């Protein structure tokens, strides 16, 4: 859910090209490699702020290099491993009252304490994990 | 068609209006056709694969 | 993270006694098969009732039949499953203020809809299975 | 003449002591030995396997 | 592929029920539990070798009681799970000629040794565990 | 009502299954017309409703 | 079982150079991404090729690029994916006697038959399989 | 040690003899140590990560 795959196309006379095929419209580049992951990471993070900043929805879905690598449109692609924690990108979050029960709070606190997260990093990343597993299990 | 800058000018042919930057990320919104078009800009020539994508995604 | 297996065993003068190994303590008995079952839920939820009133630690783990069929201490037991929402179980929830992205909160919205949940519902028992994946 | 009864007052002699009922399932708790145990009732004898899984729950 | 589910009924006044819902047709008993358990494999062998004399089709599927328990017909039912080797039920295999890599060989012979099995059962086990793969 | 071992094999037996082969208790039978092998067990007891449906299905009954 | 993970180092005055971690001691190249996946999979044959033809061991695992992408000998790699039969890279196989259920055969040559494959291709392949799930 | 030849004479002198080769691939065996190990030969310079690997793969 944080990690997506990247295709890098490559011709004699272009600079490296990225695609993200996860979350669509998302592209990017590089004069090398270790440029174009850089830039990727970037590009996400630009357009999904510019996604929420414009209130449209964020679609994404989360693939392994193994189910895309066959695609026509990614062929002779090399691939790459990118890492965004996509919850972190709403810099308007809405606040809400929920009730959370005793045991359950307990075990959020503790788990956080050590990773120096927070209830609401905490509680948003667990949804989109419970969202993606309601979607097909 | 592999000029990030002829690319980015069919693209606002098409009717797509940069809406943000991010450093050399061009992103791209349509009145009429759904959804976010990002576009890498170094002004140099992008790959005949991620070009294909650009214009699948566009609509072109 | 709902469903919990339990072995029930049964010796020629015995009625059906019931364990239920991912809950630890957790046991039932029935004069039958049906009963057993249905006494092993309520077993469960007043197992669990009675640590949240306590305030201990409730502690549970996700088997599945097959990875416990064959451990020494269920040899001649014979399985069933029982569903259990551990997360309803607390009749004085802490109520909490949290920041949830937009876009998240819209998708839980849309979601908990269609499935008659509430959010409170949905967040705590995303929060479970996030700290059992944690714990793998 | 039940398996259940004798079981129950092992437990009270090792110090375990109930703390709440529901119906049939008897719930109880130490001071010093860890966990929560819970022992079926209605006085009739229960099988040996679950007797011995109630057993190394309360420590014996 | 050689593990099967069996569901196991009771009714007041009835012996142990049993049925092994991956070989359609296969039915047993038993006035205990453990009666039970241990007549369903013969039965089950019973069955299968009946097919392979009558030339019959052996068709069986490989699920797990999670995939099972809910289903209808298995309504307050328990589960077991029964381990039989159907690859070594038929009395007259056929003699065939197969071209080996001398490498894949070399490890079906080290692997064999240790286990007390032979070429053939390796081989026929084999089989059946990539038509299963092949369909699910 | 065909929860008896004895009746059911009876009933299968009326419907034109025919017995093939017996396996101690084990009772396996085949039709002229109707698909499959049907294996029934032979307790001369009452056998659970449950398992009995199920001989019944497999025998189209 | 015929999918290896390869990944791609280029430095500033480099060509392309590949490794193939399934496979231990593969190496390959190209002047373009393009050459060096063409190049990487004759790279492949030929080893395993070589080790046939002097009675060495071939041993390989099966890998996801998942599995692979975060060990620190692949930083900053990129990955692409190979496939090869290396059940089929045996000049010299052997011919050996086996007892096959009947059954058994009859499924294999069903399957076979609709397919480009041949009774001593699909035992070999399956061997493998089950061999690797032995290793797992 | 980046370039392909240079690679080679390396392993030569750690005792790594070369027994067969495929295309561009060279196949190097030795007689102590275990393993087969391919070398890329383009007579070029190599990246430094598939240098490491064949390094490891030699036992240097």
């Amino acid at each position: 859910m944080m990690e997506f795959p990247i295709a890098v196309h490559k011709d004699d006379g272009s600079v490296y090209g990225v695609t993200v095929p996860d979350i669509p419209g998302v592209h990017s580049w590089g004069e090398t490699i270790d440029d174009a992951i850089k830039n990727t990471r970037e590009a996400i993070v630009g357009h999904v702020e510019t996604l929420i900043e414009l209130g449209e929805d964020v679609e994404f879905t989360c693939s392994t290099v193994e189910e895309l690598v066959a695609k026509p449109e990614y062929a002779g692609a090399v691939w790459a491993l990118v890492s965004v924690d996509l919850s972190q990108l709403d810099s308007k979050p809405e606040r809400i009252n929920v009730s959370i029960p005793r045991f359950v709070l307990h075990k959020i606190d503790a788990y956080v304490a050590s990773r120096h997260e927070t209830r609401s990093g905490f509680l948003a990343r667990a949804a989109l994990e419970a969202l993606n597993e309601g979607k097909k299990h | 068609f592999t000029n990030s800058s002829k690319l980015i000018r069919m693209l606002e042919e098409d009717g797509w209006r940069l809406v943000r930057v991010t450093g050399s990320a061009h992103h791209f919104k349509h009145p009429k056709k759904p959804g976010l078009v990002t576009v890498p800009h170094p002004k140099k020539d992008l790959p005949i694969g991620t070009v294909k994508s650009i214009q699948k995604s566009a609509g072109l």
